[PDB]
């Protein structure tokens, strides 16, 4: 069976861990969302054929530039993530994550993933961003970024509502 | 805030604190289990029958590179886990204190510096080892007998786990601090523990950066036969420019590989990559002069020089001519030589 290594990268604030826990566990969220997501492998059915999808979190390594690349070799597909309600995390796609990923993995497909979709129309979230003269990232802006970095897909999702969540990992598989 | 609102917030904090304490303990138990698995399924198995593993193509040196000091990491975390368990006995409660345990073990985590600085070499070796049928089968056998299913994460995932784990502690402690109010007895120690474990991660990160610099020089020199003089790491810090040039020294035109470092120029003969040492010049006693296209002299042995220049070793008072393939390549070399001298003289205050 085909084994796929999928590595999730992005700023601390984007909820890489939540997203992976939500995708792999039942009755998410529950009482408490863990800090730790162990390396995970499960058979997933995509377009008829089963695939062994391996999932690798990178949470905690965001400030340690020489440790991060130890995760990258033999990666089949990258999820470069940003939070749709954090413009800073969006800019770091261009400034930090895409350059680094491409340096170590020149030909590996990238999917650009906008997380926290559920908060983009959240009134308190919008208000707090407005206090800083900020606004959430729009779908067109996300498309523009995906084009810029040569992502094979741009996808938006929410770990909490799980809207768009399944599609992210289906397309990750399809990209390989 | 008044007692009603403050009590409400306090219940939340204590509840969430307990969740964090439980995850710290739970994931530490999981981690030690992973370390025990690597020790028993691989190292102990190899140790009990060294001949068999060597016969199958897995050498003693391979094993040292692949697993590094994972057993020393295990011994530290056996102790660490036991210390955590003691603080959280008989089961975690919100008033329990963990801060001092992290502070006590801060220095013990230095073992990670070796492991993380070695892991790139380890994972690259594993890729090559798995190209060997008998070794690939042997490692899969270890995985299986160690309790892994065919669908589980591959060996590389488990070998990466120490890197992943050490970077989780600042995340776990950040959350624990968040749920440890100023009035909580653990408050000062958890604050200090958070900074301690961040410092540990930073130390590991910087050690890797430093080792990468040294290894770049060591690995290059290792490809050079018949080395003369001090090692590159003894007097240099980085390769500035390398390239193939034609060299003339009052004799035949000879193709040579040139290497410019801070403080040193080296030139070699490429073996028919590997090299044969031919010469070196301390850049402090090196001078360079332009040669005009279409000219020739004694040092060029009467050959017409194009895209060329002269190098002068003032210590030996010896000259030779270099020729690049294009004007751009010549400019690149002379720019780099000037730049090396400028930076060296700048450091000299």
């Amino acid at each position: 069976m085909q084994a796929i290594k999928c590595v999730v990268v992005g700023d601390v604030a984007v909820g890489k861990t939540c997203l992976l826990i939500s995708y792999t566990t039942n009755a998410f969220p529950g009482e408490y969302i863990p800090t730790v997501f162990d390396n995970y492998s499960a058979n997933v059915m995509v377009d008829g054929k089963p695939v062994n999808l391996g999932l690798w979190d990178t949470a905690g390594q965001e400030d340690y530039d020489r440790l991060r690349p130890l995760s990258y070799p033999q990666t089949d597909v990258f999820l470069i993530c940003f939070s749709l309600v954090s413009p800073a995390s969006f800019e770091n796609v261009r400034a930090k994550w895409y350059p680094e990923v491409r340096h170590h993995c020149p030909n590996t497909p990238i999917i650009l993933v906008g997380t926290k979709l559920d908060l983009r129309d959240d009134k308190d979230t919008i208000e707090k961003l407005k206090e800083k003269k900020l606004t959430p990232i729009t779908y067109p802006q996300g498309l523009a970024m995906a084009k810029e970095i040569g992502a094979v897909k741009y996808l938006e999702c929410s770990a909490l509502t799980q809207r768009g969540l399944k599609t992210v990992f289906d397309e990750a598989i399809r990209a390989v | 805030p008044g007692p009603c609102a403050a009590a409400r917030e306090s219940e939340r904090q204590l509840r969430l604190r307990l969740c964090v304490l439980n995850e710290i303990l739970g994931t530490e138990r999981d981690y030690v289990g992973t370390l025990r698995f690597l020790q028993s399924a691989f190292l102990h198995r190899i140790r009990q029958n060294v001949a068999d593993s060597v016969e199958k193509g897995l050498t003693e040196e391979n094993v040292k590179v692949l697993f590094s000091n994972i057993e020393d990491i295990l011994e530290v975390h056996k102790d660490f886990l036991a210390a955590l368990e003691y603080c959280l006995h008989p089961e975690p409660q919100s008033q329990h204190e963990l801060g001092n345990v992290f502070l006590k073990f801060k220095d013990k985590f230095c073992v990670y510096e070796e492991y993380c600085s070695n892991h790139e070499k380890a994972l690259r070796l594993l890729v090559e080892l798995n190209k060997i049928p008998t070794v690939r089968a042997f490692l899969l056998s270890c995985m299986l007998l160690g309790g892994r299913k065919t669908t589980d994460i591959p060996l590389e995932g488990y070998l990466l786990s120490p890197i992943q784990r050490i970077c989780k502690y600042p995340l776990l402690l950040k959350e624990l601090a968040k749920r440890t109010p100023g009035k909580h007895p653990d408050h000062p120690a958890v604050q200090s523990a958070l900074q301690a474990m961040k410092t540990v991660c930073s130390n590991i990160n910087e050690t890797k950066r430093q080792m990468e610099k040294l290894e770049a020089l060591e690995q290059l020199q290792s490809h050079i036969e018949g080395w003369e003089g001090s090692n590159l790491t003894d007097i240099c810090t980085q390769l500035l420019l390398q390239g193939t040039l034609l060299k003339i020294s009052a004799g035949n035109i000879q193709e040579r590989a040139f290497f410019l470092f801070d403080n040193l120029l080296v030139y070699c003969k490429r073996k028919s990559s590997l090299y044969i040492f031919r010469g070196r010049i301390n850049t402090e006693v090196m001078e360079v002069e332009n040669v005009e296209d279409g000219t020739a002299d004694y040092h060029s042995n009467g050959y017409t020089v194009t895209n060329g220049w002269k190098i002068h070793n003032t210590a030996k008072n010896k000259w030779f001519v270099c020729m690049a393939k294009t004007a751009e390549e010549k400019q690149k070399w002379l720019d780099a030589i000037i730049r090396e001298r400028e930076q060296r003289e700048s450091l000299k205050l």
